[PDB]
């Protein structure tokens, strides 16, 4: 799983 | 290594020694990198002396109150390490209790002399299907070790008493993703955002006020209609598993990874649970349904809480995915939700600028263990892991 938030 | 280009300088000690292809390899065969093995290991994996494994009953609450604490303090978080996955005890019975789950394979690390719990890796049974061929497989998830035990090679001894255990089973493939890069992707995706709570967002350094933009203008862009569009939207019932089932399937033919649901998975995958699950169908003025849209709940922890919906299965035959997934976005914002999470898989490029999603800064790598496949694009990739 991967954790993302806007660039 | 997040990306390719720091990839290609390191070495692999652990997973040079697997049976997956090598980074730089180019694959042009389908099939097992090694045989099925008629004799496996009896023993348990050595583990660093201390530490001993433990297979964790989800049914009992105290155990499962174990595993969600080890996770939300020691799991997945963003690169920017301001908020962590905050994983419900229901959301992990959703996740880590399919049709077909095994005890043995919910695998936990405990301290020897206190029990308590410092690791954890899981696999649940799927049946895959990998460009022309359909596998019986194991999907990984949840591979964790406490945060006061990390770089210690905890981890390579999770996974080979993972296999272990599969292997014991008559299992020898499994399906795994990671945000970083290892030998060899079969497929990468990125992940997308939607706002639909901007002054939350803004406010908790999930998103910023981009350039020259107002608030108020920031709102304006990202506001929604109260209520859905799509004649016939509703809520998936019992009486829908059957045809979900057969949406599914069809839908998902185009694809080259993807699930092979039988109707008891798709009842436990899709039929909506509150704060884990939501599904919807569209059921039109003949009484068919035709289209279903849905997104799983995984809320994140402020390192208040960040509520977030995750872009599941959406199928349509009549609806326009445009759209459905505007419809999407109506309904989690109705149900609260701060905003709604997207990757570039399946056909959902077609959707993500005109509806205002951004990209995020991670990758999610997808890989097969003891399969040897063509790379895909992320279009092809039709598997959505939680
Ligand atoms: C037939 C059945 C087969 C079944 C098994 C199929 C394979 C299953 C594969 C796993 C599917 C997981 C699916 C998910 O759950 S993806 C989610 C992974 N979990 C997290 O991101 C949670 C937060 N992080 C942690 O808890 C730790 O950092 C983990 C446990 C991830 C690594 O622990 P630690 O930080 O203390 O490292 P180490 O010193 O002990 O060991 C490092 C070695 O392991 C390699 N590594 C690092 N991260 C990952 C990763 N995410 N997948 C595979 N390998 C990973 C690393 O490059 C090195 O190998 P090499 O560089 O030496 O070669
Ligand atoms: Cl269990
Ligand atoms: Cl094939």
């Amino acid at each position: 799983a991967s954790f993302s938030k806007p660039r | 290594a997040k990306t390719m280009e720091e990839a290609s300088k390191r070495s692999y000690q652990f997973w040079d020694t697997q049976p997956v292809p090598k980074l730089g390899e180019v694959v042009n065969t389908h099939g097992p990198v090694e045989p099925d093995k008629d004799n496996i290991r009896q023993e348990p994996y050595t583990l660093p002396q201390g530490f001993t494994w433990d297979a964790l009953d989800l049914g009992d609450r105290g155990v499962l109150k174990e595993l969600y604490t080890l996770l939300n303090e020691n799991y997945v978080e963003d690169d920017d390490n301001m908020f962590r996955f905050d994983y419900s005890p229901e959301f992990l019975l959703w996740a880590l209790r399919p049709p077909g789950w095994l005890p043995q394979w919910h695998c936990g690390v405990r301290v020897v002399s206190s029990r308590k719990l410092v690791g954890f890796i899981s696999a649940i049974p799927a049946n895959i299907h990998i460009y022309d061929t359909e596998k019986k497989m194991v999907e990984i998830n949840f591979l964790c070790v406490h945060k006061k035990l990390r770089s210690k090679r905890v981890a390579p001894v999770l996974i080979r008493e993972i296999t272990r255990r599969v292997h014991l089973e008559g299992i020898f493939q499994a399906v795994y993703t990671a945000g970083v890069v290892l030998p060899k992707p079969v497929g990468t995706c990125r992940y997308w955002h939607r706002s639909l709570n901007p002054r939350k967002l803004i406010e908790v350094k999930f998103s910023h006020l981009s350039r020259n933009m107002t608030m108020q203008r920031t709102m304006k862009l990202y506001r929604l209609p109260e209520t859905p569009k799509t004649a016939g939207l509703r809520p998936m019932e019992t009486k829908d598993i059957p045809v979900v089932h057969q949406l599914l399937t069809r839908y998902l033919k185009q694809f080259h990874l993807t699930p092979v649901m039988s109707q008891e998975e798709v009842e436990h995958w899709f039929y909506p649970q509150e704060n884990i699950i939501d599904t919807f169908v569209v059921e039109n003025a003949n009484g068919e349904v035709t289209d279903f849209l849905s997104f799983y709940t995984l809320p994140s922890t402020i390192m208040k809480s960040l509520k977030a919906a995750y872009s599941f299965y959406n199928v349509h035959t009549q609806t326009p995915l445009l759209d459905l997934m505007s419809d999407a976005l109506v309904l989690a914002k109705m149900k609260g939700f701060d905003v709604f999470n997207a990757l570039d898989l399946m056909e959902n490029k077609t959707f993500l600028e005109k509806l205002k999603f951004g990209i995020g800064d991670g990758n999610l790598q997808y890989y097969l263990y003891n399969w040897k496949c063509p790379s895909m694009g992320a279009e092809k990739v039709g598997l959505v892991l939680q």
